[PDB]
């Protein structure tokens, strides 16, 4: 009966006014069970989302506000469980945008809490739910997934995601591109060049799309001309073995790059002077 | 310096303009919010004139220091900041940033760039759409629409640098050489690609905050911002600015933008219960679907739509509209929500919406303010009828033929509360029923801008210069009655437009006005219009003359109802008065001239000669 | 707008009036930069075209550019300049060639320097095509000499070779045996030149210099200081292999000598660096010297590489006490130099920021260097660190008009800056937070750890512990100590405010405690609050965190050095203590060390440095030092994500509680008595959760937070009576409390199981606990099921009764088989903590209960983990992939699996190496190696062909590692003759992306043939292969491949030592490359051949390719008089 659902609602509101977050969230789960018995799926998905927000708040107080070493993460498990249930509801209600929004909310919480590798999977789930109906939102979800994979140090997974983004942005944004998609294309292009200079694939791993990019730097289009000259100079200096060119370029490029791109250019110069995989 | 040297020799005063700016920079940091508000007002008075001067480094420094105020505890400091930042021209600020070498470093020797446009747009204007105060969200939404024309981005096809961008604006002013519903545009728009690029970036940033919003306040503020953008930069004119790729073409161009976000909000358990955010979402959903038109229209349900991917979206919006109009009809008739397409009793989210609307109208029933436009039940009903009127341009008799008896039932409940929009909705039903709606009737640089394009257009111009019908009766009868008992000229215009439409559909006027009472009353209004006693007559005149001119063709009712000789004697009777020609005589002549010369004899030649004697 | 527009209009005019040379001259002479800037405006392009159509105008245009070449040097202005010069008049070709060679060709922008080269080539080609009487009038011999002498003297002639050859063609139209002393000369030709190329190869060359000469070799002024960090890293790989490293001890003495010699150049008195006298003049003279400024980051890079290893060295290699003060002076001077450079000369190199911050981070972690900088003598140094770290943070992170958050006066500024920075760790320095998006990710871990260490200095610590709200509440005690900044601890009446208390808890949790006195003070303060339900809950959370902080390992109470103790449930594997197990531990240890570099979360590693992973596992005995990461190979708990150091349920195993405390069925740590703390809490909590009949009922939130606190602080319990009272209390609580509280159950169930497991799981305990576990696995609430699985894992450590195992194990096995099969095909849409703890439970049952869990269970679990591991990057997350795969390696290496289970893991391991992702392939390679060594034919030849394919298809990182392990794999599974053809073929193949990796594989394979007495076999394979080497298509790569081959084949120790030099010169064909090739081929011919029929065969192969002047013709000329 709905009267139990309103009483659990009142108990949740009062417990939230007392900062009793786990029991306020437990009351919202009791509302979701009342909505399920009434077959009110929209109300159930609402009740589950509010339960998850109270658990995410409890986790943020433990790991962000207080930095407790005893925080092993039990309210994040409760939050992710309730979000997954609300996503499952929105998908059978035929609402992939609401399902994507709850994936982005979990992905954001996981990224903030120091779990980028888990956040990248939820950002890619959001992109796939969005893509057939919201291409530009899906590109915004892939951009966060790439950002997470660089924080997780999965450079080849980031190279794959930026390559998917640039293909999607040409397909949905077009040789000139519309304002929002053009900004996606410039980010992908600069990040992919730096990742190809970091990763240095053999001819077995140069895709047509990767070779087609490195030919362009061996005509700036959407890139600003000064950055395009500096990137062409960096591709030449790394195809030579000119450490003093790469050093002098890194100082000229610093104001023009994002912090994520300045980290990529640091990794290129580091991998050039002290290569990975030698055990020294 | 030349002006200051003159006043210094005349007065002996040692004062300098550079001595003022430190006092603004001090008072922006005052402990009192009222000092801080007044200091923000003082920056609003001078910041753009400073950027336009040899002190333009100080103008740039005031823009940097005022951005602190976004975190203020007082809402009037937040709205003064928004109104201040809306005055700024970012083409000019991008020029000042590009010449700065010390100001990017500031205090503490920073190593990046100022990025002032990104900080204003994202960290202030789009951030304050999430404010818990709706007064702040409204000013943030209004400030964003003022910014779109004035943003600058690199690599733009129309303006490669900020000096070319400032020269376009300065040149564009001084070197300047049936009827479809409000959201439709069938002609190929010619658009500034730079504006369409700016609009694309703004809509992408606001729709990102919408889909990622974790608070009700930010969802509501993003809807308000997108609704007002879709009004100021119409989706049907600016379709590549609105486009997110959803219809897979131009990805003469058309779009539905992000309509799937908005329809998902309209079916949520929470979002429909805020009446202001709900009514913004209806208007935006109507505008987004109407901007598909000539590409989505054909060459079965909704048979006019060849783009079958939009049919679920149109059915969803249309069925939502019928339910929320039926809720308003129940609230106005004071009928309890219990015992076809507008049925809502079995849907708990619509029962919550009913109780919000009932409570809003209960406060209206016990109060007597009649000037307030911000009344939420009336605003909501008006927005739902407006969007239904918009969606009826895509309908056919096969879509409405099961609904028309139902909708006219709801309009009879709603007519007393929103008579003007109920009359518009009747007109769109008549267009859909009779088959007269849209569904049925279907490298640049300084040399270019500062001289060469202006001179090319001027020289080319000098070169060319050398060369179911019975169901409608009680609503038409309500409209004819209320015209005689109202002082709302906006309703009176709309009833004359309904009657003009009935006459053009060849409905017999002797069925509508058998006893001649309506023509008699319309003619008796001219006494009060001529002597200056009919308030807002300037609104009603052109509709009266268009209507009487149509009545001049109906000779076959045994006798002519009025005739051009009487319409001409009414027209110069206005013209002979002390009332201003532009609001009175000219609007009376325009219906007459197009009829007598464009559309339409031994009498007719004399009438044309008499009208030319009035034009002279 | 007017300035630009009026030039455009005046150009449009002059193009219609080209007779009027006065206006053309005035435009060129006074507005050249504006013509070049505006060259894309159509009238300006037409004007430049008219200047190209006129000889005198083109001469004015060139002379004007010469007068502005200190400008015209920004990349886009230089590009526009060359685009103007491209079309210029034929009669001005010598003048523009001069402008190219003596100004524009000197430029640092690499793409623009090739445009100058290409254009200069085109203009000298025009001068060769024109009639010579004109061309020598354009270029006098007294100019033609200058440009060539400059091209040689500036070193451009070895970069712009075509241009110099065209100037040569134009002027012609007008007018030895290898030993120690050879080896030391080869290494000084690479190691006594300033460069940052081939540093890993350069360290390997210095390592083969005799130990007597290394100190003199590294102390010479010419020695490349960039080799010190490589040498320390390479020598640490020898120390950690159980050898003495002569190179490490040489590099240590040279690093400390150069650090001391740099400090001896600073002023004799130190003043605090402030970003806002003669001392500052001395610093401008020191830091403005390009030699001294380049010396600081390069010595800092070596110092950091020594400091990051120092606590793991032999005791004679630790810091000399006499050099601790000089190290602190040097580390301070390096941040002052980086800060001075940021003020005067833009952002430093990222590697140079990193080296300064690495030294600062590592020097604050070591207790000796910490004891110096926390002293009163070092107050100005401590203030300079704080000023420089705050300055560098704002210069990177904070845009102008923003701010970070939104006594001598330098002392007070230092306090406020450290307090502002400690709050920034919530936002600006939180990795992946929205406020961190302006900090590049190489700076965030360094700055976090530096700030936590600076907040612990006696100078600023007590100030930083005061909540900022309490200064706003007007609190105003007079400070007093050696520095004048010792504030008292916050009065307990302020901590009655919720937000003041949240701010206090954050600071004590972030900073930890500096002594047992500060621990006892914060213990007293928190009990003063603990004696409103929200303040009691926060006090229970705070006291829990305080008691748990004593469990942090190498230095308790210090978050900058230490993380929480782990005592893993899994034992050492006896299979490793065998002939094949010891060889597996080497090869698998190479792979594991690279998986740690690629995938580890790195929570306990602040500094950049690969190969620095450690786990917080003490050597445990009844009552030590940390067990090395190479001894915990498959010991760390399966449910812990790699390199995560946070608290988890299962942190400390039941066997470790029994062993360390002797309670089978440490009490003082950092001088804190954790027994009196944990005994006081156990007594206090036992009264609150079982209240008397007259007391008011305890809030449910407080009951749940107290039972959570018991679950956590029971890791510090030391006596059976503590677990007995815990068990009795929680048992009575479960009897009186309402059973539907799934918010309590998630703590109560793990806690009851843990206490029952320590008490030894006897019949009166075990039946209640089994009934609690079986019912909790049916909960609606997932955290409580995860709690039941951790409870199940605690009870599985006991010697259970048969009648409790027969009851319990079927239920656990059913739950695991019902839940894993439903999720294994789509793991990403399910809770990762649920999947990880299920897999850990299944793997513990298969290893420890293989007779009670049915034979279908082991097969079914391996089949489902195979379905997870076969999923795509999106479908199976990387955390589940790596944790399942290390669990399966443990299963196989434990020897409890059947031969059919092992064969199914073989089929899995081989498929999983064939993936795009390098870290997933590297882990699957660990499983395949585990399968092959525990397995001790045509099968092995397939397995080696997977490794050769991973070198050919792989990224350089994965290919390098596969090439490091491959030599031992060949020696362990094959007679040399079976694989010798593949080894030489995969070095020669034109499909090989990495000849430089394979050169070391060929070398190691030929060295094991010499050490095993098979020196008769290397000559068979050199003589057999020589024909195929002469068929390498580029003669440079053919000559180089033979150079590697003869270096690999040689018995001579000094020729065998030069392989890194040969590898560093790949694809070069200079005179020194041909000279070396001839010598290493001569060594093979004089010593490895003796038979006259093989001397004939050797010369007969070279004759097929010995065209005149070729390196082969030089070699036959060298051989034919031996
Ligand atoms: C802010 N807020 N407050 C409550 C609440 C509940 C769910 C969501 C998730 N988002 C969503 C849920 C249902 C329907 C639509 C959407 C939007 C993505 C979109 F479609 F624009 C947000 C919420």
């Amino acid at each position: 009966v709905a009267e139990a659902g309103e009483q659990f609602g009142q108990l949740g509101r009062e417990l939230r006014a007392q900062e009793c977050l786990p029991y306020a969230a437990w009351c919202q789960l009791a509302v979701a069970r009342c909505q399920q018995a009434l077959f009110h799926g929209p109300g159930e998905a609402l009740a589950l989302t509010e339960a998850a927000r109270l658990f995410l708040r409890q986790e943020r107080d433990a790991r962000q506000r207080l930095v407790c070493p005893a925080a092993y993460g039990e309210p994040l498990q409760a939050a992710a469980s309730a979000l997954g249930a609300a996503v499952r509801l929105h998908l059978e209600l035929g609402q992939p945008a609401a399902a994507a929004a709850l994936c982005l909310e979990l992905a954001a919480a996981l990224r903030d809490l120091g779990q980028p590798a888990a956040a990248a999977g939820h950002f890619q789930r959001a992109a796939q739910l969005q893509l057939p109906q919201l291409p530009l939102a899906a590109l915004q979800a892939l951009g966060e997934a790439a950002s997470c994979q660089l924080l997780a140090r999965d450079y080849t997974g980031a190279l794959a995601v930026f390559t998917r983004m640039q293909r999607l942005a040409r397909e949905h944004g077009s040789p000139a591109a519309l304002g929002a998609f053009s900004d996606v294309l410039v980010r992908c292009e600069v990040s992919r060049v730096l990742l190809l200079l970091l990763l240095q694939p053999p001819p077995a791993k140069l895709l047509p799309e990767h070779a087609q990019t490195l030919e362009k730097y061996s005509s700036s289009g959407q890139l600003p001309e000064e950055l395009f000259l500096l990137l062409q100079s960096l591709v030449m200096a790394t195809h030579e073995k000119d450490t003093e060119a790469i050093k002098s370029l890194q100082v000229e490029m610093w104001p023009l790059l994002t912090a994520e791109q300045n980290h990529l250019l640091h990794l290129v110069l580091q991998e050039t002077i002290s290569p990975s995989g030698q055990g020294v | 310096g030349d002006w200051m040297g003159t006043i210094r020799t005349l007065t002996g005063n040692t004062f300098s303009l550079a001595d003022c700016i430190p006092l603004l920079r001090k008072t922006l940091k005052d402990e009192s919010s009222v000092t801080c508000k007044l200091a923000c007002t003082a920056v609003r008075n001078c910041v753009m004139s400073l950027c336009s001067s040899s002190y333009s480094e100080l103008g740039l420094q005031l823009i940097i220091d005022v951005l602190t105020l976004r975190n203020s505890s007082y809402w009037l400091v937040r709205t003064e900041l928004l109104e201040t930042l809306a005055e700024i021209d970012f083409r000019l600020v991008s020029f000042l940033e590009a010449k700065a070498e010390n100001l990017h470093r500031g205090a503490h020797h920073y190593t990046g760039l100022l990025k002032l446009q990104e900080r204003v747009l994202n960290n202030v204007v789009i951030h304050l759409l999430g404010d818990e105060d709706p007064r702040v969200r409204h000013v943030a939404a209004a400030s964003l629409i003022r910014l779109v024309p004035k943003l600058f981005y690199k690599c733009d096809q129309g303006q490669a640098d900020p000096v070319v961008a400032v020269a376009r604006d300065q040149s564009s002013v001084y070197l300047k050489l049936t009827r479809i519903y409000r959201g439709y545009n069938l002609l190929p728009s010619i658009t500034d690609v730079t504006m369409e690029n700016n609009l694309s970036r703004v809509i992408a940033a606001v729709s990102h905050e919408l889909i990622t919003s974790t608070t009700r306040a930010l969802t509501f503020g993003c809807c308000e911002a997108l609704c007002l953008l879709s009004t100021a930069f119409p989706v049907c004119i600016w379709s590549l600015g609105w486009h997110c790729g959803v219809p897979p073409l131009s990805a003469k161009s058309c779009t539905v933008g992000m309509a799937t976000m908005i329809l998902t909000l309209l079916s949520s358990a929470w979002f429909p219960l805020d009446l202001s955010a709900h009514q913004d979402a209806l208007i935006l959903a109507g505008n987004l679907l109407a901007a598909s038109a000539p590409k989505s229209l054909r060459s079965e349900v909704w048979p006019a739509l060849g783009d079958r991917a939009l049919v679920p979206m149109v059915e969803q919006l249309f069925s939502h509209l019928l339910k929320v109009i039926n809720i308003c009809a129940h609230v106005l008739d004071d009928v309890a929500p219990g015992p076809s397409l507008g049925s809502f009793y079995h849907l708990p989210s619509y029962l919550k919406l009913h109780d919000v609307l009932k409570a809003t109208h209960a406060n209206y029933k016990v109060t007597l303010d009649l000037q307030n436009s911000t009344e939420k039940f009336g605003g909501f009903l008006r927005s739902a009828l407006d969007v239904l009127s918009q969606i009826l341009e895509l309908a056919t008799l096969q879509d409405i033929g099961k609904c028309v008896e139902e909708i006219l039932g709801y309009l009879k409940s709603c007519f007393s509360r929103e008579p003007m929009m109920a009359t518009v909705c009747v007109q769109q039903l008549l267009k859909t029923l009779f088959g007269t709606n849209l569904a049925s009737q279907f490298r640049p640089g300084l040399y270019h801008y500062c001289f060469m394009a202006p001179y090319t257009h001027f020289t080319q111009a000098l070169a060319d210069a050398s060369l179911h019908i019975r169901l409608f009766e009680p609503l038409v009868i309500k409209a004819l009655k209320q015209y005689t008992t109202t002082t709302c000229v906006q309703l009176q215009k709309q009833v004359l437009d309904l009657l003009a439409q009935l006459v053009q559909l060849r409905v017999n006027y002797c069925l509508l006005d058998s006893d001649q009472v309506f023509i008699g009353f319309v003619l008796k209004q001219f006494e009060y219009i001529e002597v200056g006693q009919f308030r807002e007559s300037e609104a009603i005149i052109p509709n009266i003359f268009f209507f009487l001119v149509l009545l001049s063709y109906e000779r076959y009712h045994s006798k002519q109802i009025i005739g051009i000789p009487k319409i001409i004697q009414l027209c110069d009777g206005i013209m002979a008065s002390g009332r201003k020609a532009v609001t009175h005589a000219i609007p009376a002549l325009q219906p007459i001239v197009h009829d007598l010369f464009v559309l339409r004899g031994k009498e007719l030649e004399t009438q044309k000669e008499v009208v030319v004697s009035m034009l002279l | 707008i007017v300035r630009r527009g009026a030039l455009i209009l005046f150009c449009d005019y002059v193009c219609q009036n080209l007779h009027d040379s006065e206006h053309l001259t005035w435009l060129i002479v006074n507005h050249i930069q504006d013509l070049i800037s505006l060259s894309h405006e159509p009238p300006v392009q037409d004007f430049i075209s008219a200047v190209h159509r006129n000889s005198a105008a083109s001469g004015l245009f060139i002379q004007a550019i010469q007068s502005r070449c200190e400008n015209l040097s920004t990349p886009t202005m230089l590009k526009k300049t060359l685009q103007c010069l491209e079309g210029i008049h034929l009669s001005q070709s010598g003048a523009v060639l001069t402008l190219y060679v003596d100004r524009l060709l000197c430029t640092p922008f690499r793409v623009l320097a090739r445009m100058v080269d290409i254009l200069a080539c085109r203009r000298v080609e025009m001068l060769l095509a024109a009639n010579l009487q004109s061309s020598m009038a354009q270029l006098p011999m007294e100019e033609l000499n200058r440009i060539q002498e400059y091209l040689q003297s500036s070193g451009l002639a070895q970069r712009h070779q075509r241009l110099y050859s065209l100037l040569d063609r134009f002027r012609l139209s007008t007018m030895v045996s290898p030993d120690k002393d050879w080896y030391v000369h080869l290494v000084k030709s690479q190691c006594w030149t300033r460069s940052d190329s081939a540093l890993l190869e350069g360290a390997e060359l210095v390592n083969r210099i005799p130990a007597e000469d290394m100190n003199a070799f590294m102390m010479n002024s010419e020695f490349n200081l960039s080799l010190l960090a490589p040498c320390l890293s390479l020598g640490m790989s020898e120390i950690s292999g159980g050898q003495k490293s002569a190179l490490f001890e040489a590099a240590r003495e040279v690093t400390l000598a150069r650090v001391s010699g740099t400090v001896q150049q600073l002023p004799a008195v130190h003043h605090v660096f402030q970003p806002e006298a003669a001392y500052w003049s001395k610093l401008n003279d020191l830091f403005g010297d390009a030699a001294l400024y380049q010396s600081l980051p390069t010595l800092a890079r070596a110092l950091a590489q020594y400091l990051v290893v120092v606590s793991k060295l032999p005791s004679h290699l630790h810091l000399p006490p006499e050099k601790e003060k000089d190290i602190v002076k040097f580390v301070v001077a390096t941040l002052e130099a980086l800060s001075w450079h940021l003020i005067h000369e833009q952002i430093p190199l990222s590697l140079d920021l990193q080296a300064g911050l690495d030294c600062c981070c590592l020097a604050l972690q070591l207790p000796g260097l910490w004891s110096v900088v926390s002293s009163t003598e070092f107050v100005t140094h401590a203030c300079s660190l704080i000023h420089c770290v705050h300055f560098i943070l704002e210069a990177v992170a904070v845009q102008p008009g923003e701010q970070l958050l939104s006594n001598p006066k330098y002392i007070t500024a230092a306090c406020e800056m450290v307090a502002e920075m400690v709050e920034s760790l919530q936002s600006v320095l939180a990795l992946g937070h929205k406020r961190n998006s302006g900090v590049p990710a190489f700076l965030t871990p360094l700055l976090r750890n530096i700030i936590i260490s600076l907040a612990r200095l006696p100078l600023v610590n007590s100030y930083t512990r005061v909540p900022p709200l309490v200064w706003k509440l007007g609190w105003s005690p007079k400070p007093g100590g050696d520095f004048g900044t010792a504030f008292p601890e916050i009065p307990v009446e302020f901590l009655q405010e919720k937000e003041v208390f949240k701010e206090f808890i954050y600071r004590i949790n972030t900073l930890g405690w500096t002594s047992r006195t500060q621990f006892e003070e914060t213990w007293a303060t928190l009990l003063g609050v603990l004696v409103r339900t929200q303040i009691n809950v926060l006090a229970v959370q705070a006291i829990t965190s305080l008691v748990l902080s004593a469990m942090t390992v190498p230095v308790a109470g210090n978050p900058a050095v230490s993380c929480l103790e782990q005592q893993p449930r899994n034992k050492p594997l006896k299979a490793l203590d065998t002939r094949f197990g010891r060889k597996l531990s080497i090869i698998r240890g190479i792979v594991e060390q690279e998986i740690q570099a690629m995938v580890s979360k790195r929570e306990n590693i602040a500094t950049h440095h690969l190969y620095q992973a450690w786990d917080p596992v003490p050597s445990l005995s009844p009552a030590g030092a940390l067990i090395s990461h190479e001894k915990l190979l498959l010991q760390i708990n399966p449910e812990r994500e790699l390199g995560s150091m946070s608290y988890k349920l299962g942190q400390v195993s039941i066997h470790s509680v029994w062993l360390g405390n002797s309670i089978t069925p440490r009490k003082h740590r950092a001088g804190v008595d954790i027994h009196s703390c944990s005994q006081f809490l156990l007594e206090l909590y036992s009264r609150w959760i079982l209240p008397s009949s007259s007391a008011r009922r305890t809030p449910a939130i407080l009951i749940s937070e107290v039972v959570r606190s018991l679950l956590v602080v029971s890791d510090l319990f030391t006596e059976r009576n503590q677990f007995e009272l815990m068990y009795v209390t929680l048992t009575e609580l479960r009897r009186v409390h309402p059973s539907e509280d799934e918010i309590l159950a998630q703590y109560l169930v793990p806690a009851t199981c843990k206490a029952a497991a320590v008490l030894g799981m006897d019949k009166a305990v075990a039946e209640p606990v089994s009934r609690l576990l079986e019912s909790t696995l049916r909960s609606s609430h997932l955290p409580s099921r995860v709690g039941a699985l951790h409870g199940i894992l605690y009870v599985l450590e006991c010697d259970l009764l048969d009648d409790t195992a027969k009851q319990l194990i079927p239920v656990i096995s059913d739950y695991l088989l019902s839940n894993l099969k439903g999720i294994a095909h789509c793991v990403n849409i399910h809770s990762q903590q649920h999947v990880l703890v299920m897999c850990a439970t299944a793997f513990y049952l298969i290893e420890n209960y293989p007779l009670d869990v049915g034979p279908e269970f082991s097969a079914s679990i391996i089949q489902m983990c195979g379905v997870m591991l076969s999923g795509s990057e999106e479908s199976t997350p990387s955390i589940i992939y790596h944790c399942a795969l290390r669990g399966l390696e443990r299963l196989l290496l434990s020897e409890q699996l059947s031969r059919l289970d092992a064969e199914s893991l073989v089929k899995l391991s081989v498929d999983r190496v064939n993936v795009h992702s390098p870290h997933r392939a590297m882990a699957a390679l660990g499983l395949m190696l585990t399968c092959m060594y525990t397995g001790k034919v045509i099968v092995a030849m397939e397995r080696v062909s997977v490794l050769f394919d991973r070198i050919r298809k792989g990224f350089p990182c994965e290919a390098r590692v596969v090439a490091r392990i491959l030599p031992q794999f060949l020696d362990d599974f094959f007679p040399p003759q079976d694989i010798m053809n593949k080894v030489i073929g995969e070095f020669l193949s034109n499909q090989q992306p990495y000849p430089q990796f394979m050169a070391t594989v060929v070398y190691k394979v030929f060295q094991t043939l010499h050490s095993t007495g098979q020196s008769s076999m290397v000559r068979d394979w050199v003589m057999l292969s020589l024909s195929n080497f002469t068929q390498r298509a580029p003669v440079a790569m053919a000559t180089w491949s033979l150079s590697c081959f003869f270096v690999s084949a040689s018995t001579s120790p000094w020729v065998a030592a030069i392989l890194p030099h040969v590898i560093s010169r790949m694809g070069k064909l200079e005179q020194v490359d041909v000279n070396l090739f001839c010598l290493v081929a001569t060594d093979f011919y004089r010593h490895q051949i003796e038979e006259e029929l093989d001397r004939r065969a050797f010369q007969s192969v070279l004759e097929v390719v010995a065209a005149p002047g070729s390196p082969y013709h030089r070699l036959l000329t060298c051989l034919r008089n031996v």
